[PDB]
């Protein structure tokens, strides 16, 4: 049984009685149902707000990161033989504003991963299929300095081994937060600056951030030794909260993000023209 | 019959009273009222002080006052009470520290002027910053004390790049912090119209992801004073009348004693 | 460990209760998928947080 | 042909599943067991054995038994602190490689209480009284016996029992600290400084070490498993 | 089984 | 892309920087930008440059930090050790963190010690045959010893013996002195040439005689 109350049938009215005036400056907003300012009939309700479960709001996979990766010779510049990505919800907008309609939250994830790939040479003969492996370096643990170097070998870090062509790649992972719950908004600092410091950089922070480095960093790599011809992977990251809790709801963010925070910067003009007496 | 009014009220909290004839009721924020951690939810190990009358008990800030050209005022919790006689001592001399608060906020004018006033209560109030540069307010900046800070029609970059402000900017319409200002009725909050009442009284439970925390580093709640509706009077132009807070810190328990802590404001 | 549950028919078939059925396979509660059948509750909280909570039909200032 | 359909994550290889496999040796006799002295059932029991810190890292000591040694004196500069240490125990070079350092550095988050022991190595006529403290963090690191002995600390008085345990209680605002160096998650100080001095009659040795070991306490635990930075291998 |  | 130049020598007494230079391309520019540094160095796990937005010194006291820190910019950061004794090497290492891929960096290492100083002293009388005039030219300071080397104008060199080292404190000091014979002149450019392979030019040493009666 989920359904809405029903509307109750009522006739006229002339009392002392009076739900349509309040004083909104209590705080409060009034609870007024159509029968309380017109004559209703009675309607047996069979709507609910199955859909709009703080679960169901937030049961979808969302686009977090595109990780780019190249399987090509090891050569002495600059090259992408692997990535590495700091976890995150903010480097795209569309989850991070659906989340951010609260203070704090506590929920399991669960990621999905696809992964695409092509040829960039028209032909340097071809490739055989490649085998990715996506490492999760948590804070403190040494982060690899090349494609093959000793910390792939992951003797504590869970790595995943995905096959190109394989269904995505999806695990879950509980929840890992140090707090109770997970802390969407910080009005404070992780340093203070004191009178008794030698200098200012010492006790100077970011405003809002919290720990350096976070959740750690998804190392991706392809396992396979490059063929002749260069192959370029995109792996794409999908986050969905799952078993959530939800805390202190919030406006949600009317004009562009500008950067982690809450910082603006441009187009903080959200609302169009309309004249007053217009429909 | 004998006569109590949801317009009449007294407070006492310790060794002080306040007493307001015009009020619209009073909100408990997220209907919950302050108390202290439970030995379920307790994290630090060491005995807590709670001074109680000594520290839960009205403080009064500085007035403000009220004009026809004002946009607004900020403050932020614990920082407007880190100065308050023995409050503020606890505060530095322990790494953590919780309290709820009263919040009253007190305008009185006359039948014959007009305006309403917005008193918001948010948690986590994180406000933008001046620059190009993200997350950049400094510690002394974002914390003003009991001196608050003030709300501005528009966005004004600091462009000294060289000897940046390293201030925030906070535009009243986007209240401070990039939603809509008319959206800010989510969070706990009262509305004095001064055709109706001359104070607002909130009380807010501590609200944070932990239990207990750094005062220190940490503000959980802010006060945001918007004019929803500007003032005036008869017919004159120069319109100004006092806005004062007055503030009392609720269930305080600290943990972690140690030497004082000596921010570096200036 | 089979759970049966009952599914909230929407479209009918010309054909009652019709039920569904899960096993959790993982030992972590984190492998587990939503179960979705939420409980609601009152927003009060939010739209009449007051000391004093006045009926509907009175005066909100007496 | 039971209807099947594939899910997402189908046929990959996560390191840390746990799943059956066939078995390549079957209806193997395995050897049973016996009772060797000395099973262990947690990490956090190495964790609870005191080790020995290398509290002296300067310059010619480190890497030497003397960084083990701290020296006391009767002509020490009283006013000056013996020893001066953060508590980052999977981090400060003095903590993170004593047997509770090494077992956090496998691991992301820490999160109890701590036990420092200090055994003086003097001779029997040597006397003394120590104060040894922990501040917990957000203040400055104390300089002096004045400012530490505001915080948690214990004053030691030689004697026949030749050690003293100073406990740095769990005072924390997160429930869990990294185990790197984090100022969000800091633990605050220690600091130990002479209460009166080391007195000796004559033909005594006017100088000794001092020893400390450290351990977890009973309410400690670590979470989130991962590789640890003290070993590596090159190519 | 355990029907809900 | 990761370009550190960092192989310093590095001088000693001291003191002088440990820089670090990660020259970004150029069109998937960098961040979150966190910079650490890892000593070689028995490390377990620490004595660290960290740096999430506030610079946090990890413990070793003698250490300065001067990048444009708790803002961005991002990292061509540069580190300092004083001091002020030879805690030496070893090695030393950078390492970035990255939201892109660049979670990883490079090892990278170098000297420290010790320069010299030098003074010549000639005398005395001159009753041959046949040794000494003479022409001493001291060395003092310098553990890595340095090759003091005595020439002159003429045939008249072979003839070059030295004070080996009784070192001074950690640093080792020495003496070539001539020697060079008999007879009168004053009067030639006899070079003493000491190196070390620090500082500029090899220090050149000219000098006289003491001639008498
Ligand atoms: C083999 C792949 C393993 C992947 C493991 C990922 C572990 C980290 C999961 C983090 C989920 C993050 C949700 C966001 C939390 C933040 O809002 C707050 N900053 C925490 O206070
Ligand atoms: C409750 O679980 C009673 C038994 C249910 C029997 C059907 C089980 C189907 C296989 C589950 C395997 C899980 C992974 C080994």
């Amino acid at each position: 049984q989920d359904s809405l109350p029903d509307t109750k049938a009522s006739g006229p009215a002339h009392s002392k009685e009076v739900p349509a005036l309040t004083a909104v400056e209590t705080g409060a907003t009034n609870p007024l149902a159509p029968s309380d300012t017109v004559q209703t009939r009675h309607v047996v309700q069979r709507r609910s707000r199955s859909e709009s479960t703080i679960e169901s709001f937030f049961a979808r996979g969302a686009c977090v990161a595109i990780i780019e990766v190249d399987n090509e010779q090891p050569t002495t510049r600059a090259q992408k033989l692997f990535a590495m990505w700091r976890i995150t919800y903010k480097d795209t907008v569309q989850l991070r504003r659906k989340l951010e309609f609260f203070t704090y939250s506590r929920f399991d994830m669960e990621f999905t991963f696809v992964v695409t790939a092509n040829f960039t040479n028209a032909n340097n003969g071809h490739a055989l299929n490649q085998v990715y492996q996506i490492m999760y370096i948590p804070p403190g643990a040494p982060t690899p300095k090349s494609w093959d170097d000793y910390t792939w070998q992951t003797s504590s870090n869970p790595s995943i081994f995905y096959t190109y062509g394989a269904a995505p790649a999806r695990i879950s992972v509980p929840y890992v937060g140090l707090a109770n719950a997970y802390s969407h908004f910080y009005d404070g600092f992780a340093k203070v600056p004191l009178k008794t410091d030698a200098n200012d950089q010492i006790g100077d922070s970011l405003y809002s951030a919290m720990t350096v480095d976070d959740f750690g960093v998804l190392a991706v790599r392809v396992v396979n030794d490059h063929n002749p011809t260069k192959v370029t992977s995109k792996v794409r990251i999908y986050m969905k909260p799952k078993h959530v809790r939800v805390w202190c709801p919030r406006p949600p963010r009317a004009v562009p993000y500008y950067g982690p925070g809450v910082d603006y910067r441009n187009n903080l003009d959200p609302l169009s023209e309309k004249g007053l007496t217009t429909y | 019959a004998c006569g109590y009014s949801d317009r009449v009220l007294q407070l006492t909290l310790g060794n002080s009273t306040i007493t307001t004839q015009e009020a619209a009721n009073s909100v408990v924020a997220y209907g919950r009222w302050p108390e202290f951690i439970r030995d379920d939810e307790a994290n630090p190990v060491d005995q807590p002080t709670e001074p109680d009358v000594a520290t839960c008990r009205f403080y009064t800030l500085d007035t403000v006052m009220w004009g026809k050209e004002s946009k607004g005022w900020w403050w932020k919790l614990p920082d407007a009470l880190r100065d308050m006689g023995l409050f503020g001592q606890n505060m530095y001399y322990h790494y953590l520290g919780r309290s709820g608060y009263t919040v009253h906020v007190q305008c009185n004018a006359s039948k014959f002027h007009q305006g309403a006033l917005g008193v918001f209560a948010i948690p986590e109030y994180c406000l933008a910053g001046d620059s190009d540069k993200q997350r950049y307010t400094s510690y002394a900046n974002a914390n003003p004390g009991e001196r608050g800070g003030k709300f501005y029609s528009q966005f004004n970059k600091d462009n000294a790049v060289t000897s940046p402000k390293r201030e925030f900017c906070p535009v009243d319409y986007l209240l401070g912090c990039g939603v809509l200002l008319g959206n800010a009725f989510v969070y706990p909050h009262q509305i004095i119209n001064l055709r109706t009442n001359n104070s607002a009284t909130i009380v807010l439970p501590y609200v944070n992801a932990l239990a207990i925390d750094s005062m220190v580093k940490h503000n959980n709640w802010g006060i945001a004073i918007l004019p929803l509706s500007p003032l005036d009077f008869a017919q004159d132009s120069s319109v100004e009348i006092p806005i004062t807070v007055t503030i009392a810190p609720m269930c305080s328990e600290f943990n972690g004693l140690r030497n004082v802590t000596a921010p570096k404001f200036q | 460990g089979a759970q049966v549950s009952s599914q909230k028919v929407g479209a009918h078939e010309n054909s009652s209760t019709i039920n569904y059925t899960t096993i959790n396979y993982y030992k972590d509660s984190a492998s587990n998928a939503a179960s979705k059948q939420d409980y609601s509750q009152d927003p009060s909280k939010f739209t009449e947080p007051l000391k004093d909570v006045l009926i509907k039909t009175a005066p909100a200032l007496n | 042909g039971l209807p099947v359909l594939n899910t997402p994550g189908s046929n990959q290889y996560l390191t840390s599943d746990n799943h059956q496999s066939p078995c390549a040796i079957p209806e193997f006799d395995v050897t049973p067991p016996i009772d060797i002295p000395g099973e262990v059932k947690n990490m956090m029991e190495l964790a609870e054995i005191d080790t020995m810190i290398p509290l002296n890292l300067e310059s010619t000591k480190r890497n030497t038994m003397d960084m083990y040694r701290v020296t006391l004196s009767d002509s020490a500069d009283l006013s000056q602190p013996i020893l001066c240490l953060s508590l980052s125990p999977a981090f400060d070079p003095r903590l993170s490689h004593t047997m509770l350092g090494e077992v956090l550095n496998y691991y992301t988050h820490w999160a109890g209480s701590l036990k420092f022991t200090f055994l003086f190595c003097g001779s029997m006529m040597a006397t003394g009284k120590i104060l040894v403290a922990y501040a917990p963090p957000g203040a400055q690191p104390p300089t002096s016996r004045k400012e530490a002995m505001l915080g948690t600390h214990v004053i030691w008085d030689l004697g026949l029992q030749s050690s003293c345990t100073m406990v740095v209680p769990w005072i924390s605002n997160v429930t869990y600290r990294q185990t790197t160096q984090d100022s969000f998650t800091e633990g605050g100080y220690i600091s130990m400084f002479y209460q009166t001095r080391i007195v000796v009659p004559l033909s005594t040795p006017k100088s000794m070490s001092m020893l400390g070991f450290v351990s977890a306490c009973n309410d400690f635990s670590v979470r989130l498993l991962r590789d640890t930075t003290h070993i590596s291998q090159s190519a | 089984i355990s029907e809900v | 892309v990761v370009q550190a130049p960092t192989q310093v020598p590095g001088f000693l007494g001291d003191s002088v920087t440990l820089p670090c230079y990660l020259q970004v391309p150029n069109m998937e520019v960098t961040h979150v930008s966190q910079l650490t540094w890892a000593r070689h160095g028995e490390s377990g796990s620490m004595a660290v440059f960290h740096q999430t937005q506030g610079p946090s010194y990890s413990e070793s006291k003698r250490l300065e930090f001067v990048a444009a820190r708790l803002g961005a910019e991002l990292r061509d950061a540069s580190l300092r050790m004083f001091g002020l004794r030879v805690e030496d090497e070893g090695s030393y290492t950078c390492l970035f963190v990255t939201f892109p891929q660049g979670s990883r960096s490079v090892d990278i290492w170098l000297r420290v010690l010790a320069k010299p100083q030098n003074t010549a002293e000639v005398q005395k009388v001159q009753l041959t045959g046949e040794p000494v005039p003479m022409a001493r030219c001291v060395s003092t300071g310098g553990r890595p010893p340095a090759q003091i080397t005595w020439h002159s104008d003429l045939g008249g060199m072979p003839q070059t013996s030295q004070v080996p080292g009784f070192l001074s404190g950690t640093v080792t000091v020495t003496s070539l002195w001539i020697l060079v014979p008999s007879s009168q002149v004053d009067g030639k450019q006899v070079t003493c040439k000491v190196e070390h392979e620090s500082f500029e030019k090899p220090q050149l040493l000219t000098v006289s005689l003491t001639v008498y009666y």
